[PDB]
RNA sequence: GUAGCGAAAUUCCUUGUCGGGUAAGUUCCGACCUGCACGAAAAGCGUAACGACCGGAGCGCUGUCUCGGCGAGGGACCCGG
RNA sequence: AUGUCGGCUCGUCGCAUCCUGGGGCUGAAGAAGGUCCCAAGGGUUGGGCUGUUCGCCCAUUAAAGCGGCACGCGAGCUGGGUUCAGAACGUCGUGAGACAGUUCGGUCUCUAUCCGCCACGGGCGCAGGAGGCUUGAGGGGGGCUCUUCCUAGUACGAGAGGACCGGAAGGGACGCACCUCUGGUUUCCCAGCUGUCCCUCCAGGGGCAUAAGCUGGGUAGCCAUGUGCGGAAGGGAUAACCGCUGAAAGCAUCUAAGCGGGAAGCCCGCCCCAAGAUGAGGCCUCCCACGGCGUCAAGCCGGUAAGGACCCGGGAAGACCACCCGGUGGAUGGGCCGGGGGUGUAAGCGCCGCGAGGCGUUGAGCCGACCGGUCCCAAUCGUCCGAGGUCUUGACC
């Protein structure tokens, strides 16, 4: 039903995809190994806040 | 419309008691439970709830804990080898950190809860 | 005919016979950290300031935007107009002699886009008889070809709660110096532990 | 601190102790006495007998609907802290199981029922 | 205390102990009514014999079912909407009437008699 | 055009007049005959039983409404496929 | 392919006004009128009948307006009517059929691209960098009104009857907000109950009996049916009208001289948004003119927590983003603790009673958000962009 009426344009279709786009995810060094990690949850190997509680098997 | 509250949460009123009991089980038997956020948050409310009664040590409030996880294997398990390890101890029992790696296909945030030690 | 502050609750009270409705609204008193002079500004103007948290939680622009005339270390710190300031800070021992009028405004309670059953507070389709859309949605708005446009200024579905609202003339039905207590028989907007200020108006023959 | 601090600062200026009258109960047959003033200033003192019905906490109370069947039932909250009350008498012990919201009576009413509670 | 059209106790002379509440009587527009507003209303039910067949006349409610809040600050209610029946000016037909006897109704001031009239048991 | 019916699953003028209903009836009920253009096997006129018929009152109950409020689920919104 | 009556919902507009105001004239004593003039700010209800707009008809009321707007509004409703097929009556037709003659029936598809609209953001500009606080061009909201009582039933009147002016007191509708009160919800907070299946046999529990099994209660919240206010007071310029002085008509005349009064109307006043008002910023505080690379140091750079963002904990802010408050020099979530506040006496044991149950330990137990406390639990450790967002002219050292 209801339906568009045209296309309009490379521009405007171009237009609303370009307000899309994306951030780059955060990171930062690991305070143990380095590496990224997200700021703040355990990474996968040098693997902790303090006292690892991962890993190994 | 709702404003202020609380207890702002999914899936469905009577499997939401079920799930709650249900992880209950789990973390009190393994240790520790790796699940999507939420159901962390709202798991150690209601866990560091029972490990209370636990300390709380008498047979009413073990058959209010049996009340809820009916299990008795389970219960004693928890009910002599967990409360010393916390026979001091004031709440937040619990302990929960988000994981690195969000999963597959589904892309939840995961997180990692274990009563503390 | 002023004084910055955070509504607390509404509250009842008894009077003599009948019986009144306060809410309890505190003052703390807060330190007329800018006048505005008039020279420099239109207004003639106070600048003052509530509660106070914490000293290292500041940006030092307000360390010293604050420190100039120096009152402490706070954050509420609006201004209003017509106010000559004889106190180096006022207090509402006297600011609000009891029984006489106010005139408050605070923000309001908020709502999330509520829908236009709310906002203008009519509407509704009847239910029951047929809906392919039951009761609740907005009846037609326009007209066609009278314009082809919606009418500029139109009731429509919204967002109904983060507005400041004023509230006028209402009784003060008492102060209360010691904790800078405030009582002033109404509804006062807010939600509680909000915020609000509070000023005169009253003038007419009625 | 806060709020709830601050309203029994200004309660207990006002509502204060309502006078201690403090025996609520709900089989309570009582006699709550209301001033009500009216023509020629004349402060009548209105002596009202009936039942407890339900009362409402926080401070300011209600004592909820008095309820007596003069013929037809004519109920009657009175405002607990009030000055407007001046005396009060129970004449029921506090029996009668559950709380408030007696609706039994609301309905079905009827002496003898009432009898029986 | 709300009756647009309704149905209502009444018990002076009158043809019943019901009535059909017509349309209030106060302020152009109207909507609802307190104790005291005057209420033209028909006669549902008429007595036998009796002064009031199956007209509508004019007259006051009292009692209402809903929780009035007063001014000193409390609530009468009951279980019960009961008019009296009214005439001309605010008088009553019948001098006789089955109600509570209390106030409120008086400081209406527009029937003193009433509040006079009406007493105690039932 | 007989008996029988008639303002009728038929009558336009039209809400025909009267009476019953309701505070108020262009609706229905009972009569009136002024049958525009009812009528006797394209049947007339009755009639207990019956109806997922159609019309009109009355009660009991109710958010149908007087004005709506609130709460859950499922979608809607945000993220990933 | 320009979906056609009517109803709802929403409307806004004009005036040839129904009321509310302001004034002439009277065959106006007063009051009630009559009648024309200026008047669009607000208001113009609730029903019965019918598909009905229309119309009469009850109850009133300040009044119960007339019209527009594709006989406003079906990409929003209903579909009763009427224009489908089925069916029947009347009549017309030899007949199939037909009739602005009735009668009962009789699928309303509607994911929005653009304008428009409502809210909310993103970039960016505002020629030093950022953090706060505001004036207001301007624009919107709002503008209603009756009733008794006082001066007094006085003027008017020859009585019954009865005012202007001006001052209060009460509501009805509507407008905006608030939980204290009354009230409503409270899908799991509490208790009771029934089947059944399972935990362990009895006692005590659990799941399922709608996505709360059912019934009684219910805090917070969110709300109305509840409470508080609000409609102005004031001022300016005004329309019908009333004038003052006043000529040309050396008298007279409200007139172009020249001035004055004159309304719910206009403007301001009150609320509310708002400097993307490219012309704001205006004020205040600190950063600085950091020092950088071939000087027009308007490029490239860590600089600069000056600040800011990312992540986090959250939130009577909320779709998202935004906003606001917190990050361990914390009290922001979660919990434990204390009060509140819900339910309304826990199980256990004892004793009583043949037994269902009762009684005592028992206003006990459990307790969701409510108000505080308490570094127990988590908001660890952290990188990232960040300076010229200003010029020639004029004072000035």
């Amino acid at each position: 039903h209801p339906v568009p009426k045209k296309k309009t344009s490379k521009a405007r279709r171009d237009a609303r995809r370009s307000h899309h786009a994306l951030t780059p995810p955060t990171l930062v060094p690991c305070p143990e190994c380095k590496a990224m990690k997200p700021p703040h949850t355990v990474c996968p190997e040098c693997g902790y806040y303090a006292g690892r509680k991962v890993l190994e098997v | 419309r709702h404003l202020k509250s609380g207890r702002k949460l999914n899936r469905h009123s009577s499997h939401r008691l079920a799930l709650y009991r249900n992880q209950a089980k789990s973390l009190l038997t393994h240790g520790r439970i790796t699940t999507t956020v939420p159901k962390a948050k709202e798991l150690r409310g209601f866990v560091d709830h029972l490990i209370h009664l636990a300390k709380r040590g008498d047979l009413h409030a073990r058959r209010l804990v049996l009340r809820d996880l009916q299990d008795v294997k389970l219960v004693r398990k928890l009910f002599d080898e967990i409360a010393p390890r916390y026979r001091d101890r004031q709440g937040g029992y619990t302990r929960v950190l988000k994981l690195a790696e969000r999963r597959r296909g589904d892309g939840a945030p995961l997180a990692l809860v274990e009563l503390v030690e | 005919m002023k004084g910055i502050l955070g509504v607390k609750v509404g509250m009842t009270r008894i009077f003599r016979d009948d019986r009144a409705v306060p809410v309890t609204v505190i003052l703390a008193g807060p330190c007329p950290v800018v006048q505005r002079r008039t020279p420099e500004k239109d207004g003639y103007t106070a600048v003052q300031l509530g509660f106070l948290p914490q000293n290292p939680k500041r940006v030092n622009r307000p360390l010293k935007g604050h420190f100039a005339k120096a009152g402490v270390e706070p954050v509420r710190i609006l201004r209003e107009i017509r106010d000559f300031n004889p106190e180096g800070d006022t207090v509402t021992v006297e600011i609000f002699k009891p029984g006489e009028r106010v005139d408050v405004t605070g923000t309001s309670k908020g709502r999330g886009f509520a829908g236009v059953m709310k906002r203008w507070n009519f509407a509704g389709g009847p239910d029951s008889h047929g809906a392919h859309k039951i009761h609740r949605h907005p009846g037609s708005i326009g007209n066609r070809k009278t314009p082809g446009r919606v009418y500029k200024g139109k009731k429509m579905a919204g967002h109904y709660g983060a507005e400041r609202v004023t509230v006028m003339n209402l009784e003060v039905v008492d102060v209360i110096p010691e904790e800078n207590l405030l009582l002033v028989k109404g509804a006062v907007p807010g939600p509680n532990g909000g915020l609000v200020i509070v000023r005169e108006t009253k003038k007419a023959a009625k | 601190m806060n709020r709830g601090a601050l309203i029994k600062l200004v309660e207990s200026r006002y509502v204060r102790t309502d006078l201690p009258e403090f025996r609520p109960g709900d089989t309570v047959r009582v006699s709550y006495k209301v001033k009500e003033g009216n023509r020629t200033r004349i402060q009548d003192f209105e002596g009202i007998v009936i039942r407890i019905r339900r009362n409402g906490f926080n401070t300011t109370f209600t004592v909820r609907k008095v309820s007596y069947g003069v013929g037809v039932e004519r109920i009657f909250p009175l405002h607990s802290p009030l000055i407007q009350k001046i005396d009060i008498v129970q004449r029921g012990r506090a029996r009668r199981a559950k709380l408030y919201f007696i609706r039994n009576l609301s309905d079905r009413e009827i002496r003898r029922k009432l009898r029986a509670d | 205390m709300i009756q647009p059209q309704t149905y209502l106790e009444v018990a002076d002379n009158t043809g019943a102990r019901k009535i059909m509440c017509i349309r209030v009587l106060k302020g152009s527009n109207a909507k609802y009514a307190t104790v005291g507003d005057v209420i033209v209303a028909s006669v549902k039910e008429a007595i036998p014999r009796g002064a009031v067949k199956e007209g509508d006349v004019v007259k006051a409610v009292v009692v209402r079912t809903k929780k009035e809040v007063k001014r000193p600050d409390g609530s009468a209610i009951r279980f019960d909407d009961n008019a009296a029946v009214i005439i001309n000016n605010q008088l009553e037909p019948r001098g006789t009437r089955v109600f509570g006897p209390v106030a409120r109704e008086l400081r209406e001031k527009g029937f003193m008699k009433i509040v006079s009239l009406a007493p105690e048991v039932l």
